[PDB]
């Protein structure tokens, strides 16, 4: 029922696209940048991470991590279902160009698709671990 | 050139006929060739005093004038995966570094040796260009690159409707809707306000744009979580329909009170989550709600120097907008006193800019209509940077202690620039905290980190190197009279608010007295060095500019806006306004620059600002930077009236003549060529007005004759006589 | 005969008295077990009623001012009439100078004891309908509400003014008629606003209340594309719905624009108010909305302050003269308990359902706008009911949809009952079915005059005058003459309204029991200490059975119902006439079998024959029960066979005998088709049967023959 979305290249943690709306974000995106650095070729394929009252869901495909942040009370099953909608569209449009870029947020214009498919979520109409362990 | 000494009472014709060039610092040939462009970054003293004692003896201010975001012709951009910085002070790698071990470079600012990374290092683009732009890595941003957001806030009170400004503003937005800087992520929004706040929803789902009115003035809020700041590209058609509608929605309104304060609080709440550029259009004194301002009696010519805001509201609000990366640009189109001394704070501390159109009216004032037209064109189409930050570093021993310009200074002298516009000029005062005994060169480097309209984090860097001298004469030999006048103009504005207008004027006069008195005590008449031969002239021009004049008919908002221009315009346009260029344009010659292939562009001699240079037999053009006035003599030639003006006699020239006609005469083909050469040297298109004849109620051309006398200001020769009496006391 | 008397006086005067012969002595007047009271319907329709376009004759005594009526003594020779209330002699008006004996004024004919006048003097004000729409509901329920809204707009007279207020988290006051911009005023649904404030913040017809004849095109496009409240509802939480603030702005808008004229504030809600003043429940789904169980244990801290907010608006609306409807359709409760005062103090409607997207609501809603044979609505506005009585009669008070005007007089009794201390009441909304309960007190014949001034839906200002008279009890046969005039049906309902009024503003059954025993001890025949000897006359024998069903009904035993259902049931009972009220207390039961035509049976489980088809009529639902062998040969699919067509006459006789009244009753009753073993047969088993009527009667007779 609230938001934080990030897409990063798993190899070096290079950000690709993100979506953030406030009206906090300082501490919560900092640990998303910390997890993006800890991911490697050995990381779990799909995982769920709990930060006390909040909750992380991420998937990794084609060396691209699709992380979402959200408080704990949100249905985990549907959170992955939306990251499936993100990974599919990204792989279609710029999946051919993600091992080529080097600048941060090279696909920041993908943000126009992240907020629209998430309003199709925020509205009604796998591993378990704690984040303080992975970091 | 010349180490020569000038007596300003015998010459009296000391101004050259060629444009003033910034003084080349006395540096080695291989070091000056790499120095940054002087119009981007310059110093009042090209020869830096070695000690603070030496700087105090010269009685001249030490400081920098910079134009960091100016439009460039060629800008090298390096996309290096890493960026090289001195590990102790983070100064960027610059041309004025020295490599020692071919693996170690010696930063020119803090004297700590650093190691170059494994990534001929001396002639990489970062050491061959003082002006350079970088691609910032991910750690140089606190959030994803923000989208470009443009929120326009319109006053639509009864007085605002009468001025008819909304028609041009909406028409200008329509014409330049595809030219606003940005990508597909461009956001746009609209707020109108009278006694209440009106939001506008833009949904492709419904036939019309929605109008949501918030009437709770003492507790504003956002009426809708969406469709207020819309993506311009996907709802382009509905934004266009609203712009075509707004000018006709309040034609018969009777709302006379304006709730500007609450409207800005609502506007701030709207773009608070993202940031962007807020364009505020106000036409009268705000009188309803928070930020209400009391009326004030306007001065007259008999009132002595006798400035400050009435409330801190618009300052506190600007500081809130700064923290959310919101810059507020204030367009004041008022016909009566609006207390700009308080409203202007909304732009000063949000790194915006103030635009003023005194007594704007769509029919009665054709000058302001065409000035708003061209100023909106530049405003809406010029490049822009968002959530920007600027820091200025100098070599150890030099300390910045005062900043000038539209921004907010934070801890460790960090300049917050919510927006950075390419027409903003900044100034800095510095002193010698510790003597520069060991060093012969010093450097000044400004770094401008911003988010471009395309969503990529950029760092624009300028580096300036200067020599260090240890005698009084060498400090004078490297003085930049224009940069000194500019820094002095900014200091006087702060003094006028800290103390009064008379104190600011005394400080401007004393700056010439004390400086030349110190020079006289270092060497019968008024003797000045060659670098300061124009110092009394320009300071006299400062004291007759609209910012600091006395026995004038100037009003409060006029003077305040003149000071806003002093604190925000680059130096080059402060000089053109303060001391305009004067040319005879009734007989132009082939002595110019017939080099641009098929264009002459004559080079008439620059005349001094005295009516004694005029003549009733010709027509002369004056370049005041923002406007070009062509005074035509009553007894002008028959050739000039018909071949360049298209008129058979002096009495048939139209009273409001907005431009010269492009007649087919080599005289008209002439005069259109030199005017076209001056205009493309500038950002805001300067309109030209040739309606100034004998008595067309437009004779402000004569007040720019700052060397003549009046019953309220000294002439130039009297000013020199006044100075000499104090240098030899 | 005294039964023909009851029916003929209810049809002519719209009045049903508990006693039609009144006590002539102070001892019997105070020893009156059931009070002398009347079920009075002010605007009861009539087959042969002619509008009388002239000002009503008024007694020329400053205090009296009674209307000329068929009980006055007239002298056609002296052009003089004597008032029957104060005996003041009055000169006939110059307009009556030529009235004759052969041709009398209609006001003096006994057939026109109830008469209506038309006062045409001032410019008529149009009707006003302010829609207050909740947008916190699924699009299926929102679009269905939108559809039935545009239907109501199609029925309104063109001159009628309409406004639209949508709300959810915020509340929007729409200014219709705007071009190219469609503007509205948005307010925080968390702060209550006074009428003076709303007038300042907003700036015959207004910008917000416009003639539907010139803005219905703009409204049908706004209403057509009204969408759900845009604010996201987080998981596990209710929508933020500001129903209390939305109402106070709807009230405040009409208070400062069209006060003292007819107008309906129609609020459509799809859930409880979860924010601002009027809050009913918090916004967390894990804590349920208050139940009667929660109310008793004080586990409901919102209902007390939530009620005070809405009864503040109710008294503000009733003082201004406006009526408030509530159309609540939601799967859960909605807050009728706290909001009931708004349609109760005014004459407003209360409609309840599971969803606006049901045939039940959509037909219930279009029943609001039924017209007569002149094409004009069956609603009246701004009613002022003044009652004048003889020197003996004093008014205790009124139970029903009204508000006291607090006008003191010599006919005002000190013993107040319900809305008392006055002889004038304001009824902001009434239909031909609105029924008040006025309670009297005695301190030849006695006369009472009901004068109802109201605004007709056509804009005419009308005055309905009803003058009745009942014989004083001749003292040589005092208790006997009074006993024969007892109206057991009216008394039971009049006593029911007393019990409900005390319960809804609190033991009630103890008072109901003691009055039943006292009535048995005064008007029953028996020897002491022999319960087998107790008998009631034909005038009283049905009263105990009515009390038996009353003390077990959902009106007094509120558990097993949600607090909103109890308010809904009591709302409709305090307004209905005698016929429908008896149906509420004691449902009517008809039987359908091969052995004879349909016929009424007793409400007892000895009538739930397997062989029969039952037709139960509770006022709120129409049920058709199918017995054991009945459900069996229906499940056999044997109706479709052609040689049993008497078959089809049986299973569709109650269905046909249901549709004719399933369309006349304003709150369309729920329809049921259940059999034995079905889960919906519970409604029949619970209304059927201390323990039972047999056991109840034995205990009543055991106590009626013992100590008084
Ligand atoms: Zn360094
Ligand atoms: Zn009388």
């Amino acid at each position: 029922m609230v938001l934080l979305t990030m897409i990063a290249r798993v190899a070096d943690g290079l950000p690709l696209a993100a979506s953030m709306q406030e009206d906090d974000l300082q501490q919560y995106q900092s640990q998303a940048k910390q997890l993006f650095r800890k991911l490697n070729e050995q990381s779990p394929t799909r995982c769920t991470l709990e930060a006390g009252a909040m909750t992380f869901h991420y998937i990794i495909e084609q060396g691209v991590c699709y992380l979402v942040l959200c408080e704990a009370a949100f249905p985990k099953k549907l959170a992955f279902a939306y990251l499936e909608d993100l990974h599919s569209e990204f792989d279609e449009q710029h999946g051919k160009k993600v091992p080529t870029v080097s600048r941060p947020y090279s696909f920041i214009e993908f943000d126009t698709f992240i907020q629209k498919t998430k309003k199709l979520y925020i509205d009604s109409r796998i591993m378990v671990a704690n984040i303080e362990e992975v970091l | 050139e010349g180490l020569r000494v000038v007596n300003l009472l015998q010459e009296r014709n000391m101004l050259p006929s060629t444009p003033l060039k910034p003084p080349v610092p006395n540096l080695h040939e291989d070091i000056q060739k790499l120095n940054c462009n002087p119009e981007l970054f310059r110093c009042t003293l090209t020869s830096i005093p070695q000690t603070q004692a030496l700087l105090n003896k010269a009685k001249l201010p030490l400081g920098l004038l910079l134009h960091p975001f100016k439009d460039l012709v060629q800008l090298p951009v390096v996309t290096s995966s890493t960026i090289v910085r001195c590990r102790s002070c983070r100064t960027y790698i610059n041309p004025f570094v020295s490599f020692l071990d071919q693996r170690r470079w010696k930063c020119n600012l803090c004297y700590r040796v650093n190691d170059v990374p494994e990534e001929e290092p001396h002639r990489r683009p970062e050491v061959q260009n003082a002006t350079i732009e970088f691609m910032a890595p991910s750690e140089y941003m606190l959030r994803p690159p923000q989208p470009p957001v443009y929120l326009f806030v319109f006053d639509v009170s009864h007085n605002a409707v009468e001025t008819g400004y909304l028609n041009s503003v909406c028409q200008s937005l329509l014409d330049n809707l595809d030219l606003l800087p940005g990508n597909t992520r461009t956001k746009i929004g609209f707020i109108t306000f009278d006694s209440t706040i009106h939001f506008y929803g833009l949904q492709e789902s419904l036939s019309q744009p929605q109008m949501l009115i918030v009437s709770d003035i003492e507790d504003v809020f956002i009426p809708m979580p969406e469709n207020l700041l819309v993506n311009l590209n996907e709802s382009k058609e509905l934004v266009q329909d609203l712009l075509k509608t707004l000018p006709q929605m309040f034609t018969k309104t009777l709302e006379t009170q304006s709730a500007l304060g609450p409207a800005l609080q609502a506007a701030f709440k709207l773009m608070s989550p993202t940031g962007g550029r807020m364009s505020v259009f106000q036409t009268q004194l705000p009188t309803l709600g928070v930020g209400a301002l009391k009326p004030r009696e306007e001065p007259n010519h008999r009132s002595s120097a006798k400035m400050t805001p009435s409330t801190d509201f618009y300052k506190k609000l600007a500081l809130d907008c700064s923290g959310q990366q919101v810059a507020v640009d204030l367009f004041l189109l008022s016909g009566q006193y609006s207390d700009l001394a308080s409203l202007g704070c909304i732009s000063r501390y949000s790194a915006g800019s103030v635009y003023y159109y005194p007594s704007y009216h769509h029919q009665h004032n054709p000058v302001q209509v065409q000035k708003l037209q061209k100023e909106l064109q530049r405003y809406l189409t010029r490049k822009i940077g968002f959530e920007a930050v600027m820091r200025i570093r100098c070599t150890k021993g030099l300390s910045i202690h005062t900043f000038h310009g539209n921004f907010f200074v934070r801890s460790t002298d960090l300049l917050s620039l919510p927006n950075v516009n390419p027409d903003a000029g900044y100034a800095v005062q510095m002193s010698v905290e510790e003597s520069l005994t060991d060093t012969q060169l010093v450097s000044f480097q400004s770094a401008l980190l911003y988010t471009s309209s395309k969503g990529e984090r950029r760092i624009r860097v300028h580096t300036l190197c200067l020599p260090v001298v240890s005698t009084l004469n060498d400090v004078f030999l490297g003085a930049d009279v224009q940069a000194i006048s500019g820094l002095l103009a900014n200091m006087a504005v702060d003094r006028s608010m800290t103390a009064s207008l008379s104190d600011a004027r005394d400080a401007l006069v004393n700056a010439v007295i004390d400086s030349l008195s110190a020079y006289r005590s270092s060497v019968p008449g008024l003797m000045v060095p060659f670098s300061l031969r124009l110092f009394p002239l320009f300071v006299l021009a400062l004291l007759k500019q609209k910012s600091f004049q006395t026995g004038t008919n100037a009003r409060l908002d006029e003077r305040i806006f003149a000071m806003c221009q002093v604190k925000n315009q680059p130096l080059v346009y402060l000089m053109l306004t303060t001391h305009p260029s004067l040319y005879r344009v009734d007989n132009l010659s082939d002595e110019g620059a017939l080099n641009i292939s098929d264009r002459t562009i004559p080079q008439p001699p620059i005349l001094q600002l005295s009516v004694e240079k005029l003549s009733r037999d010709g027509a002369f053009l004056m370049d005041a930077g923002s406007v070009l006035m062509l005074w035509v003599g009553k007894n002008c030639t028959q050739n000039f009236l018909s071949q360049v003006l298209g008129v058979q006699n002096y009495a048939s020239i139209p009273q409001p003549m907005t431009d010269l006609p492009e007649l087919d005469t080599p005289e008209s083909a002439r005069i259109i060529a030199f005017i076209s050469w001056l205009r493309e040297q500038r950002p805001f298109f300067p309109i030209l007005y040739v309606i100034a004849d004998e008595s067309p109620m437009k004779a402000n051309f004569l007040q720019n004759m700052i060397e003549d006398r009046t019953e309220s200001a000294l002439s130039y020769y009297e000013f020199l006589l006044h100075i000499q009496q104090q240098v030899n006391k | 005969t005294y039964l023909e008397f009851i029916q003929q006086n209810e049809e002519r005067d719209g009045v049903r008295f508990s006693w039609n012969v009144w006590p002539s002595s102070r001892l019997e007047a105070t020893r009156m077990v059931v009070p002398v009271a009347a079920l009075f319907t002010p605007l009861k329709e009539r087959p042969d009623l002619p509008p009388i376009q002239y000002e009503p004759v008024l007694c020329s005594r400053t205090t009296c001012r009674a209307v000329l009526n068929p009980l006055c003594q007239v002298d056609y020779r002296a052009k003089l009439w004597a008032c029957n209330f104060c005996y003041q002699r009055n000169q006939f008006p110059p307009s009556y100078a030529g009235i004759s004996e052969l041709n009398q004024p209609a006001e003096l004919l006994p057939q026109f004891s109830s008469i209506e006048y038309v006062v045409l003097r001032g410019p008529q004000m149009p009707l006003i309908f302010l829609y207050v729409v909740d947008t916190c509901m699924e699009d299926e329920d929102l679009q269905a509400l939108k559809e039935s809204m545009q239907m109501s707009l199609s029925l309104l007279p063109p001159t009628a003014l309409v406004g639209l207020i949508t709300f959810g988290r915020m509340v929007q006051v729409h200014e219709l008629g705007c071009e190219g911009i469609s503007k509205s005023y948005v307010f925080r649904g968390t702060k209550d606003l006074s009428a003076k404030q709303l007038q300042e913040m907003l700036g015959p017809s207004n910008r917000f209340l416009q003639p539907v004849q010139k803005i219905d095109m703009n409204l049908t496009d706004l209403l057509g594309e009204l969408q759900r409240d845009p604010w996201p509802v987080p998981q596990g939480k209710r929508p933020l719905r500001s129903s209390g603030v939305a109402l106070s702005i709807a009230v405040g808008l009409l208070e400062c624009t069209f006060p003292n004229t007819g107008a309906r504030i129609m609020m459509f809600i799809g859930g409880p108010a979860t924010q601002g003043p009027g809050m009913v429940v918090g916004d967390e789904l894990k804590t349920p909305i208050r139940s009667w169980h929660d109310i008793d244990k004080d586990n409901a801290k919102y209902v007390k302050k939530g009620t005070k907010h809405f009864e503040a608006l109710a008294n503000r609306a009733a003082t201004t003269g406006h009526v408030i409807d509530i159309y609540a359709c939601a799967l859960d409760q909605t807050g009728l308990l706290e909001m009931k005062c708004c349609p109760n103090l005014t004459g407003g409607y209360m409609v309840m359902g599971d969803s606006f997207n049901t045939s039940l609501f959509k037909q219930t809603f279009q029943r609001v706008f039924t017209k007569d044979m002149h094409g004009q609505f069956k609603m009246g506005f701004g009613g002022t009911l003044e009652i004048k009585t003889s020197r003996e009669i004093k008014i205790s008070g009124a139970i029903g949809p009204c508000v006291s005007l607090n006008s003191k007089g010599p006919c005002v009794s000190e013993n107040e009952i319900g809305t008392g201390g006055t002889c004038q009441w304001k009824i902001c909304g009434l239909s031909p079915t609105t029924t008040l309960a006025i309670y009297f007190e005695v301190v030849g014949r006695g006369a009472i005059q009901f004068v109802t001034q109201y605004q007709h839906s056509s804009g005419q200002r009308r005055i309905r005058v009803t003058t009745i008279a009942r014989n004083w009890a001749d003292a040589q046969t005092q208790i006997q003459n009074i006993a024969a005039s007892f109206d057991q049906e009216a008394a039971a309902i009049l006593m029911a309204r007393l019990a409900i009024y005390r319960a809804e503003t609190e033991d009630v059954l103890r008072w109901l029991d003691r009055q039943l025993i006292r009535l048995c001890q005064k008007f029953g025949e028996y020897h002491k200490d022999d319960p087998s000897s107790f008998r009631f006359s034909e005038t009283f024998s049905l009263y105990p059975q009515f009390m038996f069903h009353l003390r077990r009904s959902s009106f007094l035993q509120v558990f097993n119902n949600s607090p909103d259902e109890s308010s809904y049931y009591r709302h409709h009972f305090m307004r209905q006439d005698l016929t429908q009220s008896l149906i509420m207390i004691q449902p009517i039961l008809y039987a359908y079998s091969f052995s004879g035509p349909p016929e009424p049976v007793l409400l007892d489980s000895s009538s739930i024959l397997a062989d029969r088809i039952l037709l139960m009529d509770t006022f709120f639902q129409i049920l058709i029960y199918h017995g054991e062998t009945i459900a069996q040969w229906r499940k056999s699919g044997y109706q479709d066979m052609p040689e049993y067509e008497n078959f089809r006459h049986l299973l569709q006789a109650p269905v046909d005998d249901a549709q004719e009244i399933l369309h006349s009753r304003f709150p369309m009753p729920r329809y049921i088709d259940t059999e034995h073993g079905g889960s919906q047969a519970r409604f029949l088993l619970s209304k059927v049967n201390d323990v039972s009527l047999q056991v109840f009667m034995d205990h009543l007779k055991k106590l009626a023959v013992s100590s008084a």
